RNA sequence: AAACUUUCAGCAACGGAUCUCUUGGCUCUCGCAUCGAUGAAGAACGCAGCGAAAUGCGAUACGUAAUGUGAAUU
RNA sequence: UUGAGAAGCUCAGACGAGUAGGCAGGCGUGGAGGUUUGUGACGAAGCCUUGGGCGUGAGCCUGGGUCGAACAGCCUCUAGUGCAGAUCUUGGUGGAAGUAGCUCUA
RNA sequence: GUACGUGAAAUUGCUGAAAGGGAAGCAUUGGAAAUCAGUCUUACCUGGGUGAGAUCAGUAGUCUCUCGAGACUAUGCA
């Protein structure tokens, strides 16, 4: 079941390479921030840590009832 | 030979092929690929190789150029092992010193006479609904002889009569719950 | 490659829905004077060779699989090593019984056909 | 048939239309006046020529249950698959209605119909590859007592295989003329209460046991308030399966002077027995206890239910 | 035979037909308009009432050349006549509903004309093909739940 | 025609058929029928095996007991009973007599072994789910058994004996050896094992260490006939799919020196071992048979269909009857016409 | 493959035969076919049907049935036999038309003339 | 709104297309040579079965005799 | 690397109105030779359909309904071979109109 | 159902739905309503246990082809 029965278009070689988010200046690890959709809108949130693309962020659960969340930036 | 047997075959008439929008095929036995091509043709290559299933076994076919002319002893064929891996040695230990062309084409498919083969076993254990024809003539029967039935079944005559014919057999309690004073006083006094 | 049409809809006969005895089966316009081969504007438009359609998926139907007319099981076997590429329409005047015979075969061989439902009836 | 003109022969057809009715006219007016000097002749005519009808020329068979009551059929009941549900025990119905493997919501707007017709009656979604006989043995083992598995294809119910739990015997029908409550004109709401249920005209033996099978459905004490009837009427070897709402009223008509009026609730729909098995449905390894045979339903007047 | 309307079931209709007869098929278009719906001895009242000249069948679509009367008022429409050729024909057909409905057993005292056709018979002047369904009023029943 | 007929409510009724009779049939003669025995349900007969004259019965309770058909009407001559402790989780699956023996076979394979003059008993452990076992006709001391995924083989309490052996020194524990265990015949073409499910045994040799070269015929559940010959091999000579449904039943027809078959689809057949297909069919049959008995040129078969139907060797439908209740078994008594 | 130009092969031709043939032909156009013993023993394999005969429906929804033939309806290729008739309306039994090809002859009308012709298609009586 | 008008769909009419059929036509080829005063071709009138707006026949009137076939005609 | 229907496969660039007229390639119909070890009473052909799909198009495939005995794909041969018009031919059927006629009328 | 195989279009009636005010039908784009189409996770890989069988036997025979190639028949299941 393994050689290969057809023609087996594979795919070029594509010269793309993964490279780290450039998040904006302003989305700094604790600043306050506005969440803009999802469940959560309009809640203000502190912003933990920065995940690859999203925001690890939570408002104190205390606060807002806001969990550890990922947010888009 | 060859190539006046494919100028002839292939471009003028093949009792095997099949035209298509796209592509032709070859409804050809020993045809590798099952299209119609120069390559492809089994009648326009001296030297052929095919793997075919013969009742669950796999076989490679294989022909040379010296037998053409012996339609009976023209194809042989030796049993491809059940292991895969080893299945894939006897195609490229059969085919030593052909065309990689070929040995290309036979191992494809075996791969995919070996998938067919894997598919086949796991439909037959596997419970599947039977299809069960339709047949024209028994719908318009049974179509025309329900409209009948119908009509003459007279169903709202039936309910209703046997509903009343309960009601005075009293199959209720002592006064009915699916009546009123009206039509109870009036089957009191009918019945008794 | 996916399937791109470059129009869906058909080209009608000019003046095939005033006039019954007209048919929509296309004609090209032959008098000098009629704005439809002058080609006006807010007129029908005209089968050109610019509307056709991409050669690698042409033929091809929306799931990516190409049409190949089956009247038996011969037919059905003849698509082992294009199941990818074609997908199996049974003829219209293939009996219930050929038709189940075909259908069995073509799901062993991992062949779609179109009209695998047509004529029979199921029971489990 | 002798001329080969179709003028000539449309000719003569008339010709010999329009004397057959003179003298069918002639003989007719004449036995109405001896018939009305003497009443007596009427009622001898009357009496002798009775119109004859498939159900009065259907052919004989000996499977016909008398109404006189039979000790061995009854011997043979007392103990039987259905005994639990005709006995002093009274063992109350549960129903599991499941469908076939993958389908659509128009299957769905019927299931819901039957599952309003049976109370107490549960809908279980086909998942998977679970099959009739590892459903029913399940469902054994869950207090159901039988399961109802209907079968659609493209969109459309057709058949409906019931089983008598846990080995009891299995029905085999195929449905038509499925109509719900929206499709038929007048219908009704159909409240909880417990339908009534009429069963009509099985005569044969093979109908006891599709009567009691159909019986068993049902809750053993109906809410009389309700005022619900299900009617599972077979003529002619079609079962039509009716249900109505009634109310008693007075018809002038009717020898008695009352008369119910009906308001129909839906659904509504036919079915044919195919095949009755002893034990779970097998398709396959089943033991057939009645396989209709299409070539000797021919006969418009033999009938097996 | 087979009729334009679902309905005539047996259980709760009674049908009766004349095919190739010898009347105006739009004067008997007219009159099948009107008497359509009306219960059964209704509609017998106003059938002898058009013969006797005492109500007018207002003529409807067909109305070009119709005189205008008063008693086309009741109908909500000015033109009328007083056909008796199509009157007689639907009478009569009519009669032979009301004896097919009380073979049948139906109820007398409910019935309404459900249906009634007027078709083009072929041409011989246009004869007219007619097709009439009475049925039982059709009452609900009180849930009462 | 004289018909003993059993049902699943225990009642015997004792038949006179006679040819051209057709109960569907208004202008028929009705047949006579004599009943007795038990009208309950836990009492059901399940077995009819004939003595010469005599005919024996198994019942559901495991009251087994026998009957002498040669006055009229039959009276109880014997009668006999089964320990509740070997019924409580096991049927009886056949049951079959044989030089003065009468075979008792359940389905957990324990065998009930019993002399009918002395009226002593023996024991006899088997292999494990038995579904059809079967007595040598001709050679004494020869089983053969078998079941649900267990092959058949042949026990054998004589090893040779040479001309024959006693009638009270058999069936011993200690002198029962396996002379033959069947081998299952390789995968399907689709690299699957085909199942072994053995529904009923018969020895063919009549239609066909001394008296060896055991012929003899299987039916499976899975639809496959089977042709045995110990001298081959263990596996089968010959296997031929004769139907897609369970095979019910199996047995010769000695008018003809041939082999029949029924299935669960309600379908009676004829297999030609010679020529190796089915010849012909015993049209007219409804519903699964429950019993078939060949006496001479007379087949009877009942059913679920709720009737007698007798055919000839040649499938001529010689009589029918209907007998209103659900029956189990039948046996031929007499197959010459009535006034005979 | 016929090769004689004096038969034709034409449709039209051997329709217009078949379908305008006298009685004298239409006699021999019914023939029917004899039973085994009879084949075996009057040397004949087939004969025209006769009033009288004794025949077996072969084919047919009245496979089966048999009785003498009443009449030889030679106007529509018919045989009449006897017994073998269909319900009407009004009671009558209307007599049901056989094919002489689809019913076999299992006991001759013999007379004179027919174990002359017996003995002239070389049949021993 | 209703009516009317219009559009679409279902059913029912009307009509007789399409398809399939075909003891007919058309065309070619082959063999043959035979009307009448011993009353022809044609026309008319009868006969008896009929459906004749057809056929057969001639007061011996569906024909009679003879040679057949051999049990129907319908 | 398998991508030799060499009549195939592949790479690149440019261009695209069109009457008369010229030149290629195709679609469809009746019949014929060959072929599909072709389709068909478990339903051929035709017809209907707001079912689905394919082709730029001529057209083709298909589901359902209706229906009841034949029919098609491919290679070649053949022709009485494709319609919206001809104040076209034959047949069928409309609006005028229940009008002209023989107040309301029958 | 003899107004008789199939039963197209034009045309007509009834019923249902929708739209209505005069160039209209029509073309483009979407909405709403009605309806329809197909696309499914299920297999693959890996490990062990249990049995199984051959294209495996430190195995015995037959048949057909050209030593060995196919087909089988016994016997064992490492």
């Amino acid at each position: 079941k393994y050689y290969p029965a057809y023609r087996e278009n594979v795919p070029k070689k594509a010269r793309k390479a993964v490279r780290p988010t450039k998040l904006r200046a302003s989305l700094a690890p604790g600043t306050v921030c506005i969440l803009l959709a999802g469940r959560f809108r309009g809640k203000r949130v502190v912003v933990l840590s920065q995940l690859e693309d999203t925001l690890v962020v939570t408002g104190p659960y205390k606060v807002n009832g806001v969990p550890i969340r990922r947010v888009n930036h | 030979q060859d190539e006046v047997i494919w100028q002839v075959v292939g471009h003028e008439f093949c009792s095997y092929r099949i035209k298509g929008e796209a592509q032709n095929f070859c409804r050809n036995e020993y045809n590798v690929t099952g299209l119609c091509n120069r390559q492809s043709c089994p009648l326009a290559n001296s030297r052929y190789a095919t793997v075919r299933e013969d009742n669950g076994k796999l076989y490679l076919y294989m022909k040379t150029i010296e037998r053409a002319h012996f339609p009976s002893k023209l194809w042989q064929r030796i049993k491809l092992s059940k292991n895969y891996a080893k299945a894939l040695e006897q195609i490229d230990q059969q085919l030593l010193y052909w065309p990689g062309r070929q040995i290309h084409r036979c191992k494809q498919r075996l791969t995919r006479l070996t998938q067919y083969l894997l598919k086949a076993r796991r439909l037959a254990l596997k419970h599947q609904p039977a299809l069960i024809p339709i047949k024209p003539k028994q719908a318009h029967r049974e179509a025309s002889r329900e409209r009948k039935a119908l009509i003459a079944a007279k169903l709202e005559k039936n309910i209703e009569k046997e509903l009343v014919k309960r009601l005075k057999s009293g199959v209720y309690g002592d006064q009915p719950l699916n009546v009123n004073e009206e039509i109870w006083n009036k089957v009191l006094a009918a019945r008794e | 490659v996916n399937i791109i049409k470059k129009r869906t809809k058909p080209f009608k006969r000019h003046q095939s829905d005033r006039f019954k005895r007209v048919g929509e089966s296309w004609r090209k316009p032959r008098g000098i004077d009629s704005c439809v081969r002058r080609r006006f504007r807010g007129t029908i438009s005209m089968p050109k060779i610019g509307y056709g359609n991409n050669k690698k998926t042409r033929y091809c139907m929306p799931n990516g699989l190409k049409a190949f007319l089956v009247r038996n099981v011969s037919d059905v076997e003849l698509l082992l090593m294009h199941n990818k590429t074609y997908a199996a329409e049974i003829a219209g005047n293939v009996s219930a019984r050929k038709r189940v015979e075909i259908v069995e075969k073509a799901r062993a061989l991992g062949v779609k056909v179109t009209n695998a439902g047509a004529k029979v009836r199921s029971q489990e | 048939g002798k001329i080969k003109n179709k003028i000539v022969r449309q000719q003569q057809y008339m010709k010999a239309l329009h004397q057959k009715n003179k003298d069918k006219l002639e003989r007719r007016k004449e036995r109405a006046k001896e018939e009305e000097k003497d009443p007596e002749k009427k009622r001898l005519r009357l009496s002798e020529n009775i119109p004859a009808t498939i159900e009065s020329k259907r052919v004989y068979d000996e499977t016909i249950i008398e109404d006189k009551p039979d000790e061995e059929l009854q011997a043979e009941l007392k103990d039987d698959e259905f005994s639990a549900y005709f006995s002093e025990e009274r063992k109350v119905p549960k129903l599991l209605v499941t469908t076939s493997k993958r389908a659509s919501r128009k299957c769905y707007d019927f299931a819901s119909e039957l599952l309003d017709c049976f109370p107490n009656a549960e809908f279980r979604k086909r998942t998977g590859d679970i099959e009739v006989h590892e459903i029913a043995e399940a469902a054994a083992k869950r207090g159901y007592t039988d399961l109802l598995v209907l079968n659609e294809d493209r969109k459309k119910t057709n058949a409906l295989t019931l089983v008598h739990l846990p080995n009891g015997p299995s029905f085999y029908f195929t449905l038509s003329n499925l109509q719900t409550a929206k499709e038929i004109s007048n219908h009704g709401r159909s409240t909880g209460h417990i339908p009534e249920l009429i069963i009509n005209n099985f005569s044969t033996r093979l109908g006891m046991t599709v009567a009691r099978a159909f019986q068993s459905l049902f809750i053993q004490t109906p809410q009389i308030q309700g005022r619900q009837v299900v009617t599972i009427h077979c003529q002619r070897d079609f079962l039509f399966f009716r249900r109505h709402r009634y109310a008693f009223r007075e018809k002038s008509n009717m020898p008695d002077g009352i008369g119910t009026g009906l308001q129909e609730l839906g659904p509504r729909f036919t079915m044919r027995l195919r095949m009755v098995q002893k034990g779970v449905w097998d398709r396959k390894e089943g033991e057939v206890f009645f396989e209709s045979n299409a070539g000797e339903e021919s006969d418009r007047r033999k009938f097996w239910l | 035979v087979r009729y334009s309307a679902s309905p005539a079931l047996e259980t709760k209709c009674a049908k009766a037909r004349g095919a190739y007869l010898r009347t105006h098929f739009k004067n008997s278009r007219e009159v099948a308009f009107t008497i359509n719906g009306m219960s059964l001895k209704k509609a017998f009242i106003f059938l002898d009432n058009v013969k006797e000249h005492k109500q007018a069948v207002p003529f409807r679509r067909f109305n070009g050349g119709v005189g205008r009367t008063a008693q086309g008022k009741e109908f909500g429409v000015t033109q009328a006549r007083w056909p008796v050729k199509s009157v007689k024909f639907f009478y009569d057909l009519l009669k032979n509903a009301e004896a097919n409905a009380e073979a049948k057993g139906l109820d007398m005292d409910k019935l309404i004309i459900k249906h009634v056709q007027v078709n083009a018979a072929p041409k011989q002047s246009s004869p007219s093909h007619i097709e009439i369904i009475v049925a039982e009023e059709e009452e609900a029943v009180p849930k009462a739940n | 025609m004289k018909l003993l007929l059993g049902d699943e409510i225990g009642q015997l009724k004792f038949i006179e058929i006679k040819k051209g009779t057709d109960t569907s049939n208004p202008e028929s003669e009705a047949p006579v029928i004599q009943k007795f025995g038990e009208l309950d349900r836990e009492k059901g007969v399940l077995f009819m095996l004939k003595h010469e004259m005599n005919v024996f019965v198994a019942r559901k309770n495991g009251t087994i007991e026998c009957w002498n058909v040669n006055q009229e009407p039959p009276i109880l001559s014997s009668l006999w009973q089964l320990d509740s402790s070997l019924l409580e989780t096991a049927s009886i699956v056949s049951m079959k007599y044989s030089n003065g023996w009468l075979m008792l076979a359940l389905s957990d394979g324990n065998l009930l072994f019993r002399h009918i003059e002395s009226s002593k008993l023996r024991k006899l452990q088997l292999h494990g789910p038995l579904s059809a076992v079967e007595l040598h006709p001709r050679i004494p001391g020869i089983i053969a058994a078998g079941g649900k995924e267990n092959d058949v083989c042949l026990y054998s309490c004589n090893p040779t004996c040479k001309s024959n052996i006693d009638e009270l020194e058999l069936w011993r524990t200690e002198n029962v050896v396996k002379v033959f265990q069947g081998k299952n015949v390789k995968n399907d073409s689709l690299n699957l094992r085909v199942r072994v499910w053995i529904t009923g045994i018969v020895f063919t040799e009549d239609i066909i260490d001394e008296s060896l070269c055991f012929h003899f015929a299987t039916i499976t559940h899975y639809g496959q006939l089977r042709f045995y010959d110990t001298k081959h091999g263990r596996r089968p000579v010959s296997t031929f799919d004769v139907s897609t449904s369970p095979l019910s039943h199996v047995g010769l027809l000695p008018s003809i020196k041939l082999l029949y078959f029924a299935d669960k689809r309600a379908q009676i057949s004829i297999f030609d071992h010679s020529k190796k297909k089915v010849i012909g069919r015993f049209q007219g049959v409804k519903g699964a048979p429950s019993s078939i008995h060949c006496l001479g040129n007379v087949v009877a078969i009942t059913g679920l269909d709720r009737n007698v139907r007798i055919f000839d060797a040649d499938r001529k439908p010689l009589a029918n009857a209907y007998i209103k209740a659900l029956p189990t078994s039948i046996i031929v008594i007499n197959e010459r016409d009535a006034e005979i | 493959m016929k090769f004689s130009r004096d038969v034709t092969s034409s449709r039209r031709k051997q329709r217009k035969a078949h379908f305008g043939a006298p009685s004298s032909v239409r006699r021999v156009l019914m023939s029917a076919p004899l039973s085994k013993e009879l084949r075996e023993q009057y040397k004949i394999r087939s004969l025209p049907v006769r009033r009288d005969d004794q025949i077996t429906v072969i084919r047919g929804s009245n496979k089966g049935r048999e009785g003498k033939i009443t009449s030889v309806y030679r106007k529509k290729f018919l045989l009449l036999i006897e017994r073998v008739t269909r319900e009407k309306a009004n009671g009558a039994s209307a007599p049901v038309g056989i094919d002489a090809s689809k019913v076999v002859i299992t006991k001759l009308h013999l007379d004179k003339d027919r174990k002359d012709l017996i003995v002239r298609k070389g049949g021993k009586v």
